[PDB]
RNA sequence: GCCGAGGUGGUGGAAUUGGUAGACACGCUACCUUGAGGUGGUAGUUUACGGGUUCAAGUCCCGUCCUCGGUACCA
RNA sequence: UGGUUGUCGUCAGCUCGUGUCGUGAGAUGUUGGGUUAAGUCCCGCAACGAGCGCAACCCUUGAUCUUAGUUGCCAGCAUUCAGUUGGGCACUCUAAGGUGACUGCCGGUGACAAACCGGAGGAAGGUGGGGAUGACGUCAAAUCAUCAUGCCCCUUAUGACCUGGGCUACACACGUGCUACAAUGGACAGAACAAAGGGCAGCGAAACCGCGAGGUUAAGCCAAUCCCACAAAUCUGUUCUCAGUUCGGAUCGCAGUCUGCAACUCGACUGCGUGAAGCUGGAAUCGCUAGUAAUCGCGGAUCAGCAUGCCGCGGUGAAUACGUUCC
RNA sequence: ACGGUCGCAAGACUGAAACUCAAAGGAAUUGACGGGGGCCCGCACAAGCGGUGGAGCAUGUGGUUUAAUUCGAAGCAACGCG
């Protein structure tokens, strides 16, 4: 119902969680922390679309 | 968020990380294992060597829940614990809130 | 009816390029050309400041990172609402790019547009961006629906 | 009430606000020109009838 | 009079004490669409009553009123 | 009912003469091929023509030649606080007469036509941009309240005067509009640029006073002179830093100003204080193809006074038109 | 419908009247319409830009209150209209 209930919360939530199924209700955009500091990313943003 | 830098002595974590989200939006913060995940939210809600720039709405709101139970103010009761102003605001408000 | 075609003015005082000013010509509001042109020399300033280069490069890799080569348009037939992917004319590659960096620019929200357009640039540049979700997005939208051309 | 009306607008009144605008060919005030001193629509057929020795159809 | 049953919104009606002028399907109202109706789309209105128990009551409890039916005087 | 309009619609249609075909209603022309913005024009055709429509002539803008120089203009000529003076009609300008763009000329396509596509010239290129112009008719559309009106009705009243109120009501809906929700922003200071139009019991300079709305005395002007009239967005500095705020101004209290017998219902404006809803809007829906939309001010009618409406005026000034699949 | 014949049945065949209407009908013409076809055109659609619908007020109109809320407009083509 936590999983539920954020998709219908009104903006602005900061949600870590180390699922995978979770954040497919509570994600538009995602902060990938990596090697040297953050990565900002909208999309998947893998292998660097040419 | 701009140029933000976070180190632990010589574990380094961020490194001039520039970011900005504003209202309204689903920011999911992924980390594999040792992220900082848990250590951004307290660079972005706090002092203690945020370095660089960390600015935040002034008239909002923050409401945190943290990965860590430890910040409980113990031996108290749930009644004292839960503001409950009234009749229905243990009631309507709060006792319907926990059993439900 | 027939095409009928445009034209636009070849330089600028800095940056002498034509779809540089193609982008003055936008992001206009209510007929401030003034405005919009200390928005984006005070932008590129910064893009040639915080990265050591000629902006003139990274606004053209931010564009080729954000031109789209296919849009999808419409094609119903009884009632199905298919969408027909279409290879899109250069023109209209620039002009969809340039639509896309003014608009998510002001969009993302920063304290200023010279700084919402300056890391729009920046991060179309290093192809993660926002205009480039819709880059993504319509690049999907035509993958799936290829089945038709 | 018609020539009531008019014969009331041609007196003198009491005060000087009251007077107010009027037809002199065709009774009514709204739409009374200062300059011609007459209605508009009584205006407009003299105006189509060669009189009114400034008015023709209008373009620029 | 006695026994048994139900008393909610304009309607029929679910709800094991935990939030309902109403949650569910209709009506109803305001708008949209249409030439104007209908369909369709958007938003909107204290539990028969009175007194408790309870942190909380449609519900648990004590009383009053109404209606269905069985059980009687009489034709 | 006359008169005068909306609408389809600036759509490209609508008819008639004479002829022929059909018992007749009708048909024909007006259909077909190309072409157009066009029933435009050509070609073919049982039709040949014609009329109302379309276009053109009319007004404006785009440019140049001539005339005409003050109140307009200042290039060289010196004086000027200042185009003020003398000087000059060159230049802009003004307002008259012209010239000018006609597919005219080239090439290509296409019946050889009509026309179309590119090219050259040119300020202007294919009705150059716009206006005015609104066919036969449709809605028994609108107007008996502008007027005139046939018929019917009232008449010491359904007519007339006067004051007062109301046409501004207010729980609600609904058209059009204005202002915002903000950093391309708000406030403050500096610099500049307009067009069009108005002025006789009117426009009213300048000076003075008032924070301001304005007030008192008054020059010039029946106006290319003088006034309205200090354009505003813009540009450049200072300042705030993303909040229901240095956003926005509703609403409201008090004290004022102007107009006018008189501003209570029921005027505009100013000053102080208060500062709301609103952080870009659901279904749905509208305008616009270029100096347009968006935006910024200016002007004039009406009128003593009342403009967010309307009618014109300039300022900056875009995005897009692949196409006809759909409404 | 009644009667009759045929039929296992369903029904077939034969077949009126009271009553009721001033039309029913055919073919063809001119139009209009089609959730018929073709061709074309218009900010009509698409391609865009800005809005309206949300808020505040100005303004006009419906309802309602009224002593009167004067009269006229009412889909496009009434509703900052006379």
């Amino acid at each position: 119902q936590l999983e539920e209930t954020l998709s219908q919360y009104s903006g602005t939530l900061l949600a870590v969680s180390h699922d995978r199924y979770f954040l497919e209700k509570t994600t538009n955009s995602k902060l990938v922390i990596s090697n040297n500091g953050i990565e900002k990313q909208l999309a998947a943003a893998a292998a660097a679309a040419a | 968020v701009q140029n933000v830098t976070k180190a632990f002595g010589e574990r380094t974590l961020f490194k001039n990380a520039n970011f900005t989200i504003q209202h309204g939006e689903k920011v999911a913060i992924i980390g594999p294992n040792g992220s900082g995940k848990t250590t951004l939210l307290n660079i972005i809600l706090g002092q203690e060597t945020a370095e660089g720039s960390v600015w935040v709405s002034p008239s909002a709101n923050i409401g945190y829940l943290t990965q860590e139970v430890f910040d409980l103010p113990l031996e108290q009761t749930p009644e004292e614990l839960f503001e409950n102003e009234t009749f229905k605001a243990r009631g309507h408000v709060q006792n319907l809130m926990r059993h439900l | 009816k027939g095409p009928v075609a445009k034209r636009d003015v070849l330089p600028d005082p800095i940056y002498n390029s034509k779809l540089v000013s193609r982008l003055i010509n936008k992001m206009m509001i209510d007929g401030k050309k003034g405005k919009s042109q200390t928005i984006l020399y005070k932008s590129f300033d910064i893009i040639k400041e915080r990265t050591g280069n000629d902006a003139m490069e990274v606004f053209e890799q931010a564009l080729k990172n954000i031109m789209p080569v296919l849009e999808v348009k419409a094609r119903r037939v009884g009632g199905a609402n298919y969408q027909v992917p279409v290879e899109v004319r250069p023109e209209r590659r620039t002009t969809l790019g340039l639509r896309w960096l003014v608009n998510y620019a002001r969009l993302r929200g920063e304290k200023t547009m010279e700084e919402r357009l300056a890391n729009e640039i920046l991060d179309a540049a290093n192809n993660t961006g926002a205009a480039v979700k819709k880059r993504e997005d319509t690049h999907k939208m035509a993958e799936a629906n290829k089945a038709f051309a | 009430a018609k020539k009531s009306m008019i014969a009331k607008q041609q007196r003198t009144p009491k005060f000087k606000v009251q007077e107010y605008t009027r037809c002199e060919r065709c009774g009514r005030p709204h739409s009374v020109i200062r300059k011609f001193k007459l209605c508009r629509i009584c205006f407009r057929e003299l105006a189509y009838k060669g009189q009114i020795p400034g008015v023709k159809k209008a373009s620029w």
